């Protein structure tokens, strides 16, 4: 069953990406996706997600696409629930956007199911009681800063040090050693950098057109408005959650960049009329990262293991955006340019690195010593 | 006589009602629950009350209905002495340490008994014979039967190879 | 009082701030109001009107918590401001913001009650009595001497020695003092209030059976902002009675005066006022104005107030201390870096100042020696930046001798406090004014150049310095003889 | 270098807090 | 919760905050009370009343089922302040700030809004509280009813030292009378969910759940719960305090509580001040920590000891939330980042750390040894090519002894410190102090080889712990018997065990020596 399914409303007010919608038969729930049915003057569709309620009949939203050509009193219809994204092995090899539409021009996706973007983080009972080592098959990582199952992992390194190479090797090595798939959240990324990842994966055959694929791409790029760039991190995480919970598997997630999630929310939070906290970020900065990063964890059913890029703005590590993130992370991987230029690849400087599971209790005594 | 607490308020010296509650004891953790209830009703434990508690620790079997891990009547007993001496500022009389000596010989922990007869001889006049010979009997009982101490500690040479 | 039992109803409740609608017009400003309506309360509720919104409505602040308060609840006036008991019957007893006894020792003898919100003395009432109050502390008595009748402020960040210095002053000065004393526990630790009450009972400045010479008025951290704001004035009303009516020299102890300003910052937000710099109330200077001006030496009597001042985030430019600095006679500034380096009390003498640091008030020998310590320490801070860059060996021949003396001056300014025997692990030292001036004078001359540096650290006067230097010479002689024992 | 950089970084963040409190305290006066 | 009257409808929502319109009649809910919003016919969603506007509108702070809340839904009132389940039956379970139990893998109520004990209600702290660390229990001793802050950077051991303090109570609590048992209350504010699970398993394996209850408001859960989590923690402790029993309260951490309260304040347009926090963020932590106290003989003599944790950014104590909590608490336990990476764990900076009521809090035996250690480490830190005094030798061994993972038992700690004080580890090298200490506690060399002949004092007999607490080591009963045990242990260790270090100059033996010595750091 699904109530409020095609419940009709009209656009009350349009101020930028933020759009108010009047519903005759009461407003839908919060986080409810709404398709704007009116008009064919647009080249791309418009989908609004309700963030706030103003009264019993009116609800404030955010636009995932641009709000151009949107007249007042335009017909708007509900979807049924949250923004729904396709999941399962039919997604592997394909590129997606925040909503879950295929953006690679290779026909319709095989999707046997769709899941909502805004899932709840696992309860205490679902958490693993065995802190377990995720063997990456790489000497510097496995020995010195071992990545754990369920772990949030952080990839520190400047431009052209071996980041995209290491993510690609982890997508291979997850699939060799655990047979796992991978998901890449291009959160607020350069659109041109997205092509080079897609081609290099096609050359190395982690993504395959004719045959078996072992990667999913979900991109919400700089050209897109803040509503998409904010929610696109969760879209990728929903796909990885299917491989974790339903298929029962060890999975990798790749968020480049997690700062751009926080920064995207900082734009919408301004437009929503909320008073900024320290250094002009949203007041819900810790809560936004909380609900996102807590979903990335090792359940009893499977294990998602997210490697993340984190931009430190103005090289200020005391800034809220990295400082808040540091509490969530397990294995800090630091890549140095001088190590790369000397000849050592991967360019991991082991002294600046660290891992939580580097401990005699978790790993063996012979490993630690 | 009359008595006052650290601030100078009046304090209930009427101990006798709370003493008979401790006598109906059954299990010795209930005695502590009574000792709480006196302090709650501005009535600090008397020197006789601590000795009445010490009696219940000796007589009854365990803490409560179920057995707890590492019970130790001695450790519960010696905690209560630490409370009366240091915090409440009361010297335990000759009756206090005699209850302690009984529990060493009853449970069989003779090694403690050697330490506490030294205490009883030095601090509160003396240790009158009865339990000294009963304690010395348990010392010879350990020697003649097999060995004193665990035994797992004694035999193990080790030397470089020791398990952690 | 015509508005005596005039009935009103609660219009709006937003936190501690509560609006009240009166049918026959609103009472005056600062008027206390009892909430008569029953609710499920354990304790009563009393509201003080701060603003008027219209002819029939008036905005207030709650002295107790505003829990379980329904709209349209019956409220009745008292007849004027919040009234607090005064006179010798208050001595020995503990009080709250309202003036109710909170020590469980029967009803107070009160022959009179005065309003909390008195007006400050006029220009004609002011009088200057410039005499030195010898605190028995080296840094204070020498560099920033506290005067009789002076308003004194102890500025410092969290955990630097404000509460320690107030306790030492109570030992050093308030014991041998023929007047009475009042302690405004303004928004500070409830547990610190017990230790003061017990230690005064042991030393018999407060006496149960006999004569008492202290009053305690506490409005601590647990209490809501309305109480913590007004509790400073309640204590000040009692001290004003001993000043004006009884005509007497009195001590006042406000720990902490920042908590007054901070308490007003909470209500001012809830009242709907636009905040000034760094989120404080726009009436910050005016709030301190009306409070601090009442604390003064009149023609009738004389208040001599020590105050503690919290410097938030160790930011002395912050409005709350910065505004307070103008009001004070002896400004004592405590620095964290000085505390962490080992020097207690943590008094940074360059940022400190005193009005009576003057050849007219104190002696000529006091001023000249005290200025040389300030001059030498000013040169030393300039030289300290050169040593960090260049090095200790890079300095000149005369400048090295200035550093040796100035390093000893910083060490000799430290003092083991008598209340802080638990912390320091050494007995206290009351250093006389004549001892303080002579010992520092000789150090500036260079009479104690051959005396080692660590002899001066954490001692009293010159006799204790030479005593520790003798112990250092003897122990150094023994350890040297141990390493000289073995040969070949 | 460590302690001056920290003061640069504290001043960077404290500046942007103080900037925005003033700017948004303006429009609270304007409704 | 218990419904009573339908007070209004939901008007607006803004994440975790909402406002209501009153129902016909205008009943008007009471201030600071819980209200149940009907999200469905079967389910409810709790919320706290924060604003009662002149219009009739009522401001709500949402707590449960925030996604399920909608505009136009009915709102039932309780007409009561927030009460929660409290007692012995709540122990060994995970619970919300509202009181709902959390499932984990495989009782009269009490007011959360309560005033702290007044001036005459409290008394001086005399009863000790053992953290189980030689560094802390000597230099920064915590008393029962004290508020002792834990400050330092991320990954410096703030949680571990707080959790191991709870685990240290089980060995005492099992043996002692339950009247003097330290019941613990670990509050987890804004933490990651798996971290709470690992602490649950770690508490369960050491038998701590029997004497512990876990308050939990994770990062997924809203700011309303995080704000209220430490208050619900103290409420559960105050039950034991007011009924003449001693209790412990860990808030991990107050930094994330403040951020949750800042979110609430900023979203409701409360004027912000320093670092964007509201005016009353000091008052938030002050009324929390003051409810932790040591009551008088007149009110049972119970206690709630507080261990608030506060994260600092790059060793900066000048931050607003950190400086506030320092000014409230009775001193702190500072954890330095350089000491952590340097080797010392727990990384307790003794110079920066302080206990404001240390001396009176300590045990008579612990006061004897610890008074000297302050004199030795003061001279060692100042004096630190080479040139070794007696203080320099003995001072360095104390630093090696302070390293430990799990908490030490009071007997096993004080004897190993007493050995170093009188100078039994002077001939023993610095690297072999943990091997010396391990062989003292678990094994015994006098009973091993031959030369024993002690009548009572041994280390295998754990029951001597409480005799030492009464009489102290420096006493005619135990002094001569103790100094035998240590003389036998040193002479045999130096002769038989330390002789290997001059030997052992090969690859499979130097590595065997290392792996032995590494494992000795963990077990005290
Ligand atoms: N494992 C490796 N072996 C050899 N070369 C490498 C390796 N990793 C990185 N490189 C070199 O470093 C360059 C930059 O790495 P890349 O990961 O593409 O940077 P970015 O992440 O900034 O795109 C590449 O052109 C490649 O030649
Ligand atoms: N004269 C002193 N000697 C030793 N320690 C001191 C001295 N003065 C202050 N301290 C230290 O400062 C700490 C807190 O001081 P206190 O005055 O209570 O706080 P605040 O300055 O914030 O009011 C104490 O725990 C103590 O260790
Ligand atoms: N005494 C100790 N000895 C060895 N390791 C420790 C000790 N205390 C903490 N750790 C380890 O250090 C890491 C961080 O400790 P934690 O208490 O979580 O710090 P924080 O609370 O600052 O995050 C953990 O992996 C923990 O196992
Ligand atoms: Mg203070
Ligand atoms: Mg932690």
């Amino acid at each position: 069953v699904a109530d409020h399914k095609g419940r009709v409303g009209h656009v009350s007010q349009v101020i930028g990406a933020v759009v108010d919608v009047h519903f005759a038969d009461g407003v839908p729930p919060v986080l409810t996706a709404l398709d704007v049915v009116d008009k064919l003057g647009r080249d791309e569709p418009l989908t609004l997600e309700i963030v706030q309620h103003l009264d019993a009949h009116t609800g404030r939203c955010i636009a995932m696409q641009t709000t151009d050509l949107l007249k007042l009193k335009a017909k708007v219809v509900s979807t049924g629930g949250n923004i729904s994204v396709p999941v399962g092995r039919e997604t592997l090899g394909r590129i997606f956007n925040v909503l879950g539409d295929a953006i690679d021009q290779r026909g319709p996706v095989g999707e046997k199911l769709r899941m909502p973007i805004h899932a709840v983080a696992p309860k205490l009972a679902d958490q693993a009681a065995e802190d377990a080592v995720l063997t990456t098959g790489i000497k510097v990582i496995d020995l010195i800063l071992p990545y754990c199952k369920g772990g949030k992992i952080g990839l520190f390194g400047g431009a052209g040090v071996g980041k995209t190479v290491i993510i690609m090797e982890l997508i291979n090595n997850v699939a060799k050693g655990h047979g796992g798939f991978s998901v890449f959240a291009g959160v607020g990324e350069r659109t041109r950098e997205g092509t080079d990842l897609y081609l290099e994966m096609m050359q190395s055959k982690v993504i395959d057109l004719k045959g078996e694929s072992k990667c999913v791409l979900v991109y919400g790029q700089m050209n897109e408005p803040p509503g998409a760039r904010a929610r696109v991190a969760q879209s990728a995480l929903t796909m990885a959650e299917y491989f974790r919970d339903v298929e029962g598997q060890d999975v990798l997630l790749f968020i480049d960049n997690i700062f751009r999630f926080t920064q995207a929310n900082s734009e919408v939070s301004a437009l929503l009329g909320r008073i900024p906290a320290a250094v002009g970020y949203q007041p819900t900065l810790a809560e936004d990262l909380g609900q996102l990063q807590e979903r990335i964890t090792s359940t009893t059913k499977g294990s998602i293991t997210s490697v993340q890029a984190v931009y430190v703005p103005a090289d200020d590590i005391t800034d809220p955006a990295p400082a808040t993130t540091f509490s969530h992370l397990d294995a800090t991987t630091v890549l140095d340019r001088a190590v790369a230029e000397s000849g050592i690849y991967p360019a991991v400087n082991p002294l600046e690195c660290a891992s939580r599971i580097m401990d005699p209790d978790v790993i063996s005594v012979d490993h630690y010593n | 006589a009359k008595k006052y607490d650290l601030f100078g308020y009046e304090v209930d010296t009427n101990t006798a009602p709370w003493i008979e509650k401790i006598k109906k004891c059954k299990y010795y953790d209930e005695a502590g629950e009574v000792l709480v209830n006196m302090n709650v009703s501005n009535c600090p434990p008397d020197i006789a009350t601590y000795n009445a508690t010490l009696q219940c620790i000796y007589q009854s079997p365990s803490k409560q209905s179920t057995p707890v891990d590492n019970e130790s009547k001695f450790c519960a007993m010696m905690d209560l002495l630490e409370e009366m001496q240091h915090r409440n500022r009361l010297k335990p009389n000759e009756e206090s340490w005699t209850w302690v000596m009984k529990e060493c010989v009853k449970s069989g922990q003779f090694r403690l008994g050697y330490c506490i007869q030294q205490v009883m001889e030095t601090e509160c006049k003396g240790c009158p014979a009865d339990l000294v010979k009963a304690n010395e009997a348990n010392a010879q009982k350990a020697k003649t039967e097999g060995k004193e101490h665990p035994g797992h500690l004694s035999q193990q040479a080790g030397l470089f190879d020791v398990k952690v | 009082a015509d508005h005596k039992g005039r009935v009103g109803h609660v219009s709006q409740v937003i936190g501690a701030v509560v609006d009240v609608h009166f049918a026959d017009g609103v009472p005056p400003v600062l008027t206390a109001l009892d909430v008569v309506d029953k609710l499920g309360r354990d304790e009563p509720l009393t509201l003080e009107i701060v603003q008027h919104l219209d002819a029939h409505t008036g905005r207030c602040i709650a002295m107790q918590t505003t829990d379980l308060l329904k709209l349209k609840a019956k409220v009745v006036s008292t007849g004027g401001n919040i009234s607090v008991p005064v006179g010798r019957e208050t001595l020995g007893r503990i009080f709250n913001v309202l003036g109710d006894a909170i020590d469980q020792r029967g009803p107070v003898g009160e022959k009179l009650r005065m309003p909390i919100h008195a007006v400050a003395p006029k220009l004609a009432d002011q009088a200057a009595e410039d005499a030195v109050l010898t605190t028995g502390i080296k840094v204070i008595d020498l560099i920033l001497p506290y005067c009789k009748g002076g308003k004194i402020g102890l500025f410092g960040g969290a955990g630097v020695g404000k509460t320690v210095i107030i306790m030492e002053l109570i030992n050093n000065v308030a014991k041998g003092h023929g007047g009475f004393s009042v302690f405004a526990g303004v928004g500070e630790r409830t547990r610190e209030g017990t230790d003061l009450y017990l230690e005064m009972m042991q030393s018999k400045v407060i006496d149960l059976k006999g004569e008492s010479k202290c009053v305690l008025v506490y409005g601590q951290m647990n209490e809501p902002p309305g109480a913590r704001a007004r509790v400073a004035q309640s204590a000040l009303t009692m001290a004003e009675y001993f000043r004006d009516v009884e005509g007497q020299d009195v001590l006042l102890f406000i720990d902490n005066i920042f908590r007054f300003t901070q308490a007003n910052s909470e209500v001012s937000a809830l009242l709907g006022r636009i905040p000034a710099a760094v989120g404080y109330q726009p009436t910050l200077a005016e709030d301190l104005g009306q409070l601090q001006e009442r604390i003064t030496s009149t023609t009738k009597g004389s208040i001599t107030s020590v105050q503690a001042v919290y410097v938030p985030a160790d930011d002395i430019t912050d409005p709350a201390p910065a505004t307070t600095f103008s009001h004070l006679d002896a400004t004592t500034v405590l620095d964290r870096a000085v505390a962490e380096s080992g020097i207690y009390p943590a008094v940074n003498p360059l940022e400190c100042a005193s009005r009576i640091m003057d050849p007219d008030v104190i002696s000529v020998d006091h001023y000249n020696v005290a200025q040389d310590v300030v001059q030498m320490l000013t040169k030393y801070r300039e030289l300290q930046d050169i040593i960090a860059v260049l090095g200790i060996d890079e300095l000149s021949e005369e400048d090295k001798l200035i550093v040796d003396r100035a390093r000893k001056l910083v060490k000799f300014l430290s003092q083991p406090f008598q209340v802080a025997e638990v912390f320091t692990g050494m007995t206290g030292h009351y250093v006389q004014l004549d001892d303080t001036i002579d010992s520092f004078s000789g150090l500036l001359m260079g009479t104690y150049d051959q005396v080692p540096e660590m002899a001066f650290y954490m001692v009293g006067g010159i006799n204790s310095v030479l005593e520790k230097a003798k112990k250092m010479a003897e122990e150094a002689a023994e350890l040297e003889k141990m390493r000289r024992a073995r040969v070949a | 270098q460590q302690r001056t950089s920290s003061l640069y970084n504290k001043t960077r963040q404290f500046g942007i807090t103080a900037a925005l409190i003033e700017i948004l305290s303006a429009m609270s006066s304007l409704e | 919760f218990k419904t009573t009257e339908m007070i209004g409808y939901v008007h607006s929502i803004d994440g975790t905050i909402a406002t209501l319109i009153p129902a016909p009649g205008n009943p008007g809910v009471a201030y600071n009370t819980i209200i149940q919003i009907q999200v469905s016919p079967t389910t409810f969603a709790a919320g706290l009343v924060f604003n009662l506007e002149k219009d009739g509108r009522i401001g709500i702070i949402l707590m449960d089922n925030i996604t399920e809340v909608q505009s136009g839904q009915k709102v039932m009132a309780t007409g009561q302040l927030l009460h929660i389940p409290v007692g012995a039956g709540v122990l060994g379970k995970v619970v919300n700030p509202l009181g709902h139990e959390v499932p984990v893998g495989l009782s009269t109520l009490g007011k959360v809004d309560t005033g702290a004990p007044n001036i005459v209600s409290r008394s001086p702290v005399n009863y000790n509280l053992l953290t189980g660390f030689k560094a802390v229990d000597t230099m920064i001793p915590i008393g029962r009813g004290q508020r002792e802050l834990i400050v330092g950077d991320r990954q410096t051991g703030k949680t571990s030292i707080a959790v191991s303090t709870i685990i240290n109570q089980v060995r005492i609590n099992q043996q002692i009378l339950s009247k003097n048992a330290v019941i613990s209350i670990y509050v987890s504010i804004g933490q990651r969910c798996s971290n709470v699970a690992r602490i649950h398993r770690l508490l369960q394996s050491y038998g701590a759940l029997r004497y512990t209850t876990v308050m939990a408001a994770t990062a997924a859960e809203p700011a309303g719960l995080q704000y209220l989590a430490p208050y619900a923690g103290v409420t559960m402790g105050e039950y034991f305090m007011n009924r003449g029993r001693h209790c412990l309260c860990v808030y991990d951490d107050l930094s994330k509580q403040a951020v949750a309260y800042r979110q609430i304040s900023l979203l409701l347009r409360r004027p912000p001040g320093r670092e964007a926090y509201p005016g009353d963020v000091f008052y938030l932590h002050s009324r929390l920590l003051e409810r932790a106290a040591m009551l008088s003989p007149g009110k049972g003599g119970g206690s709630v000891t507080a261990l608030p944790i506060v994260e600092t950014l790059s060793n900066d104590v000048t931050a607003y939330i950190v400086t506030n909590v320092i000014s409230i608490t009775d001193g702190q336990i500072y954890l330095d980042t350089k000491l952590f990476t340097g080797g010392q764990r727990p990384a307790v900076n003794i110079g920066l750390s302080v206990s404001r009521v240390g001396s009176s809090a300590q045990n008579a035996a612990m006061k004897g040894v610890a008074g000297k250690l302050k004199g030795i480490l003061a001279e060692y830190r100042k004096l630190a090519q080479q040139v070794q005094t007696i203080p320099m030798i003995r001072g360095a061994r104390f630093v090696a002894l302070f390293n430990q993972k799990q908490p030490s038992y009071f007997m096993n700690a004080i004897v190993s410190l007493y050995a170093c004080l009188n100078g039994y580890l002077d001939d023993v090298k610095v690297q072999y102090v943990k091997f010396y200490e391990y062989l003292l506690v678990h094994r015994d060399l006098g009973i091993m080889y031959g030369t024993a002949k002690n009548k009572f004092f041994y280390m295998y007999v754990q029951e001597l712990n409480y005799l030492i607490r009464f009489f102290t080591l420096n006493s005619p009963i135990l002094h001569g018997e103790l100094e035998e045990m240590l003389k036998q242990h040193t002479h045999l260790f130096l002769q038989h065990y330390q002789s290997k270090m001059n030997a052992i100059k090969s690859e499979k033996d130097v590595k065997a020596l290392k792996n032995l010595l590494y494992s000795c750091k963990r077990a005290v």
